[PDB]
């Protein structure tokens, strides 16, 4: 509950800040990241998101648009 | 065969560099990059999930006649600290070796993908590059990058030029 | 026309280690070791800690004059002692099972400090006071706030006889002391009889104490001693006090709540308005990394402590321009 | 004409995990984690456990009336308490070093319960009895079976003076108690003197006990207390009892054998005729796997306990039809 | 190059599928299957032997004035439980990666075995199959499967048909 | 002694129950399994035998007839 | 493809064996041997450095009424001993697998180095040997061993003899 | 003309193990497990150990006659007891907190044995002696060297009253005893009063002792007991002794230095002139390997102890001629 | 200080005893070994030197002359 809400807020922040990411869908124990490009900025953001999801019980799967 | 990465390929981890009469540049191999990212995230989640959150671990006080108990407590603390430092550093080394082998295997698999697509229509250079015997326009490059290279379409021209060479 | 296969490279200088190789340069890496902190004490999940600024657990629970301000506290997330927490038992003596009391108090998270025995009415036939030079406060002799030193009144010390029935839903922490004068003249002056006893009993507690009179090296100017005792009443139990003398009666007692995650830490840092989910004596931690090398002792949900100085895992390719 | 190279596949749905990959489907796998059990108590290597059905270690060793049936037991493989083991010390008091006695008894594996002091002849000048309401049995006042409460006879309580020389090849566990009346009138009524002592000595034991008379909260209707003590005689040693009063003399003692693998467990399960090499409070384990997630506490040769929910290792190929 | 296993090969782990004018079917490669089974059993014995039998581990009781000792005992229990859960799960992951790499390497080695046996007498298809230029009867298939393929015996016919193709 | 006898009884049971196994020779610290086929049934039996031998001090070697 | 080592190559770990009309013998590949030795020393330093020195660890004495504390101390000792024996043996197994794979990879890389140097000027034998179509004198052997083989210099003769064969 | 690629082989028979493979033969290997030792006791970093040849810690610190030669020792690197260290407390009794004293002494590394109370002048009104058969030496009754048994002089035992002010820069270990006669006649004969007390106090120590007179099983021919006590004086503290009787006064005390790496080991081995950086009860270790399987208990900088019998890591190729 | 001096003495001993080694330079946390040949004797010496340097804080790098 609280973990999912915090991850949703963080995902909204990331989607706003990182223009190379299309969307970040937190749902049902996994975060689905739909990236448009894989650059240094995007990889750093995705690894930060993965570290954030861990210990919150969420796996991260990345799709390249 | 591939010596060093490309500083110009600003997009993707593994990809292609190509040049023909129409243009040149870099392009990422989306499928392999996606699989590599998913594997790396799996490694990160394995590293962090398998570690439990450390909860309150304040120390204890002992009086002057409880030296044995104090030393036993310190022994437990030091033993756990040694074991966990060893585990952390060994885990880091193991996962680093696994990850670097994973990246090398991905690059090798991409190279083999291109080779299987091209068969004998291109001269294999022992540096990670393939030289087409036939002229390869942008459509041909896109087909090769996407793994849909039409081998028989270029077979006649490739054989003619290979025999000429 | 040619097509080449290769991989990414950049101006990164991150370095990692393997079993075969060392100082491998990689395009990107994740540092699994947390080594930075706020450098402040923070509100752990929104609740401020108990700051024993000048006194330690003994002085706070016994309530010596030099940290009287702590008597207004009721709840906390953790207890903070400072490296200069000198003001413990202002009057010298052996705080019996004191470390066990620290262990018990580390998990309280809240108390109600209530007057277990009224000073005015509970001891009508005894002298209520106890100002001593060892606990001098603001230039005057004083005494603990949570203890009441009973002495002879009008030339006698009648048989003390009192009890408390625990009407709280919580455990009640009762603290008292037994006075051990330096010489028989102190015994006669204060309690009017050479051989007195103190007896404390409850459903799961049974002790009898006897004063031991002997000349001793002076500590804080006192050749006497006060041994400090304590016990917890179960929510429905009764505690009975009997004493022929030498009793330093309980005055205030703590109805203890219990919680999870609380602890006691010795810290030099300053308090601030920040919040945190992890706290260390050096400062709060604000990251979700698995490991940290800041301090062995942590409160809250914190990373595992290791002696390592760097734990970088590869999240990229070899960087070889 | 062609020849192809490939590998096996089947309709298996077993799944395993790696560092890179998760939910990998494999043709065959071995589950290294045991999660099933008989759900019963079993004979560990052919010997039935000691079932303390209604009473705990204290009640069994002191032999309170409510588990008198245990006095016929002589050997076991492990000791089983139940979550409702309420009948301990039927008369309130502090069982001194009781946890140490539990630790000692966890390794006995056999005893001989013999009458250390004959009731009829060992105390000719004292009253042998001790029925008390706190240990009421079957509607009548009663007392422990392994202890004998001595009181005044014909208006006096002469100096008690008895000893036992250990003629067994085994350690002898001797248990006794000291009575702490609630008021002086009980002391005079039972022992005819206000200040009595109990003294117990052996080659490696030296204690003196003094009754402490004080009004106390009633436990099981008693304002008095009996403190329970014990000691082990080395195979060749002698134990001597002296008492001016307040002694609850030893009546039966246990000549203890020693073994390996025995232990004490709190279990809700029922006994059955099955055999086992491993036992847990929830039930017996009947597999040779390396790990189990059934219960932390095990008796016998058991798998290592882990918090994992599944430990499957690959013993086959990737299943990819 | 081999995409997916065979549901029809009911015998053996790795093997061959073949077809000619005389028949078709599956057959296990006994040597490689035997070595794989022995390796898997070695892995299992390493996993189980290196774990010691857990002997009686009943808990201890502590009174109301031994809270520090009780917490130290619980700390030891929890620390050992954490360390052993971590060890068990990490060991499972490591041995699973090792075993899957082992199986993939075995399949690859079998493929290379066949390729070395056949040299240039068969067209290599990038899906794990070899097409003989010469007609390969049951005796030829058995020779290839057993690693005793008589290369020179078929060289003339294979070269003739390869040139014709 | 007892471990070897128990393994011998188990091996006899396996050889009776699993028709794809020729014999199971428990001897001198190792169990030699002579299998005729490697099917799902035989692999399951062999892995059960390997798990049984472990902690009894016996290694398992498999020969394919 | 390489079956067994050479008992005659008394110098170096990996190297070459060669024979021509001028002579024959063994020679070490200095670069690969040096890298292998450095890797092995890195493995050894990782194994030993990550283990801390064991300092004074004398046991404690307990009286007859401290059996619980004695058993807790023995429990701590046995748990740490089990954990460290497990760690030592597992580490040995892991590093042995890593080292043997490392040596096999080094040999394979050396073989690929020679193959890339020779291209199609030599017949590749599936036993770890290359047969030159052109005559290869001592200078040619030294060039091949040092990775400076002049491929075009021998192309005409190699093609002539390969076509003749 | 041909060029082949291959690898080294030799006549080595070293074997190693992997997860997949066992008994792999390799050209060269490093044994990470140390299993050889000098089989002697050695000078740890140049300083010889303290060899308690015939007596244990108790006998040495109390200084019983049978290891009087140890009274000339001042410094050591570690303490060595032998499996036959029988001569402890020559007079039977309970050495109180003896294990804690062993723990304290394990870290001393040096002491000065000085006469804390002069025998001739400190007790002018008491009899200084104490020869007892239990501590018989060389055919004559004797007594500890570091303790002084005070008894009545000229028909009385006046109130004992003495103190020592710690003028060392080091902690002073003070040992004393309290005599518990077997019968009241011994009490009257030695101390001339039935009810005597011993009182010992310091800034952080406060105990009172009372003799307990009772017939006991004979140990070493004595039906009495001497309980042995000890305490450490902080560098600036004072210790005060008062006794009405039953005191076995301190005679020599140890000004203790403190160090690192010292310990106590039970060893059967012989001393020799060799040096070492690591020592085990079986013998010294002289290698830099990470692991050893010689003995769990080590002193100095030693390898980690494991149960393994062989730990060989590959440092070469597979040996396959 | 003391560790480096002991390693220097050991390196001098090795350089004297092993004729296949050109020099052994202990300096700045690493020992640089300049070997002329890699034989069984030299490999044994180098591995002994590596084990000696470890726990003395020195890494070993080998150069082939
Ligand atoms: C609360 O804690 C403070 C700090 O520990 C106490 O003040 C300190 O008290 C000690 C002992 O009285 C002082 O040391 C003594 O100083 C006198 C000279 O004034 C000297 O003759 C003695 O030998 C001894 O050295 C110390 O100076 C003093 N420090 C300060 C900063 O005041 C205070 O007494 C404690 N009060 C309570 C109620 O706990
Ligand atoms: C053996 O154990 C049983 C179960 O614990 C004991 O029976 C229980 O005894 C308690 C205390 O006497 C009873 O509680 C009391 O009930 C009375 C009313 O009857 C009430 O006035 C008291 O305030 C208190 O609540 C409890 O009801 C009773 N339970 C049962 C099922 O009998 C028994 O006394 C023990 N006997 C021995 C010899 O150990
Ligand atoms: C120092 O240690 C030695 C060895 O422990 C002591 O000598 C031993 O003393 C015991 C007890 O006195 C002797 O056992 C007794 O022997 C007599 C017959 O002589 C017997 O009647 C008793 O029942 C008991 O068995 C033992 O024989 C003797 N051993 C030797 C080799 O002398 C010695 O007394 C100790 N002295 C001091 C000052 O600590
Ligand atoms: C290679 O790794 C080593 C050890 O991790 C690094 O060691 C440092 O080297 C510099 C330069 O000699 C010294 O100033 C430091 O004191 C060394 N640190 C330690 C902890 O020993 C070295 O810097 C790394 N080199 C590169 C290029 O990354
Ligand atoms: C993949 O693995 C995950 C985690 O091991 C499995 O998670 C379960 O997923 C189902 C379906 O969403 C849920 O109902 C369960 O609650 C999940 N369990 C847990 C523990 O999270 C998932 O089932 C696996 N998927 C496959 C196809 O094997
Ligand atoms: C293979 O490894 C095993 C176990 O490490 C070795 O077992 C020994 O075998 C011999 C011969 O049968 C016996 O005499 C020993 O008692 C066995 N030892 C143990 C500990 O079981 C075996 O020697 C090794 N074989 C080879 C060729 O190295
Ligand atoms: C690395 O390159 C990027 C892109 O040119 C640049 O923005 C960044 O400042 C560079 N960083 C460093 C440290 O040179
Ligand atoms: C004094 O003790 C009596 C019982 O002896 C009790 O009834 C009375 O309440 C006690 N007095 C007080 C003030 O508690
Ligand atoms: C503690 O804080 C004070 C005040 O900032 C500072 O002077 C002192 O150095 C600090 N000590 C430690 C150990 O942090
Ligand atoms: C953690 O640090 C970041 C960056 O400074 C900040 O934005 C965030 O508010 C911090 N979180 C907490 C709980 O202080
Ligand atoms: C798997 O296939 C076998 C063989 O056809 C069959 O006997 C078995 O019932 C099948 N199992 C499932 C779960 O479909
Ligand atoms: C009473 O004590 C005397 C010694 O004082 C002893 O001889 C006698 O045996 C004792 N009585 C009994 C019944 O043990
Ligand atoms: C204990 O057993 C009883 C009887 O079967 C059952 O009602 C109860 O739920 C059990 N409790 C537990 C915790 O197993
Ligand atoms: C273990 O379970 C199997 C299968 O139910 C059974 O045949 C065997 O007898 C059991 N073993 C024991 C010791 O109960
Ligand atoms: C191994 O071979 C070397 C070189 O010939 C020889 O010196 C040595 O003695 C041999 N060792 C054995 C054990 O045969
Ligand atoms: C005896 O005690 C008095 C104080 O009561 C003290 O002054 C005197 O020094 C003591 N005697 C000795 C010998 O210490
Ligand atoms: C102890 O040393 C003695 C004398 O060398 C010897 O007889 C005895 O066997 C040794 N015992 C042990 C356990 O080493
Ligand atoms: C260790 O053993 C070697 C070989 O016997 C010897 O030369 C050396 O002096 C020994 N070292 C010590 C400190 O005894």
């Amino acid at each position: 509950m609280e973990k999912e809400k915090e991850l949703k807020e963080y995902a909204e922040k990331i989607k706003k800040e990182i223009g190379d990411i299309e969307s970040v869908e937190v749902k049902d124990g996994k975060i689905l990241v739909k990236a448009k490009k894989i650059t240094d900025k995007t990889v750093d953001a995705i690894m930060k998101l993965t570290v954030k999801a861990a210990r919150l019980g969420f796996k991260v799967e990345v799709e390249l648009v | 065969f591939i010596e060093g990465g490309w500083t110009g390929m600003i997009d993707g981890w593994y990809g292609y560099h190509w040049q023909n009469e129409q243009g040149s540049g870099y392009a990422a191999d989306q499928k392999s990059t996606q699989n590599a990212i998913n594997g790396i995230t799996n490694i990160v989640n394995s590293v962090i999930e398998k570690m439990n959150t450390q909860f309150t671990a304040v120390g204890k006080e002992f009086n002057n006649l409880e030296k044995r108990m104090e030393n036993l407590n310190k022994k437990v603390d030091d033993g756990f600290l040694d074991i966990w430092t060893y585990n952390a550093e060994l885990l880091v080394l193991l996962i680093n070796e696994r990850t670097l082998d994973f990246h090398d295997s991905n690059v090798k698999n991409l190279y083999e993908k291109v080779k299987n697509q091209l068969r004998n229509n291109a001269k294999e250079i022992g540096n990670g590059c393939f030289e087409f015997y036939h002229k390869c326009n942008n459509e041909c490059m896109e087909s090769v990058k996407n793994g849909t290279y039409d081998y028989p379409k270029y077979s006649e021209e490739s054989k003619l030029n290979r025999e000429k060479i | 026309d040619t097509i080449c296969i290769g991989y990414h490279a950049n101006n990164s200088t991150d370095t990692v280690d393997t079993v075969l190789e060392k100082n491998v340069t990689v395009t990107h890496s994740v540092n699994l070791l947390e080594d930075s902190h706020n450098g402040k004490l923070c509100r752990l999940k929104g609740i401020a800690p108990l700051q024993l600024g000048k006194c330690n657990i003994a002085g706070w629970i016994l309530g010596n004059p030099e940290c009287e301000s702590l008597l207004s506290e009721r709840s906390w997330s953790y207890i903070v002692e400072t490296p200069n927490s000198e003001n413990g038992t202002c009057f010298p003596g052996d705080f019996i099972d004191y470390e066990e009391l620290r262990e018990q108090l580390s998990s309280v998270s809240s108390f109600e400090r209530f007057e277990i025995f009224s000073k005015e009415s509970s001891w009508p036939k005894h002298t209520t006071g106890g100002v001593t030079a060892a606990c001098s406060h603001a230039g005057k002799s004083s005494f603990y706030r949570n203890l009441l030193w009973l002495t002879e009144k009008d030339g006698s010390y009648p048989n003390l006889n009192n009890s408390y029935v625990n009407k709280k839903g919580k455990e009640v922490l009762v603290l008292w002391g037994v006075h051990h004068p330096s010489n028989i003249k102190d015994q006669q002056t204060l309690y009017q009889k050479e051989n007195a006893y103190v007896s404390v009993v409850s459903s799961n507690y049974n002790r009898r104490f006897t004063p031991e009179i002997a000349e001793r090296p002076k500590v804080r100017g006192q050749a006497g001693r006060i041994n400090y005792y304590w016990t917890l009443l179960k929510p429905g139990d009764t505690i009975m006090f009997e004493a022929n003398g030498n009793l330093i009666a309980p005055w205030y007692a703590f109805a203890l709540s219990r919680g999870f995650g609380s602890g006691i830490i010795t810290s030099n840092a300053s308090m601030h308005e920040c919040d945190t989910k992890c706290q260390t004596p050096q400062g709060a931690i604000n990251s979700s990394l698995p490991f940290q090398n800041i301090h062995p002792i942590t409160i809250g949900e914190c990373p595992k402590y290791v002696r390592s100085t760097k734990l970088r895992m590869v999240t990229g390719l070899r960087n070889i321009p």
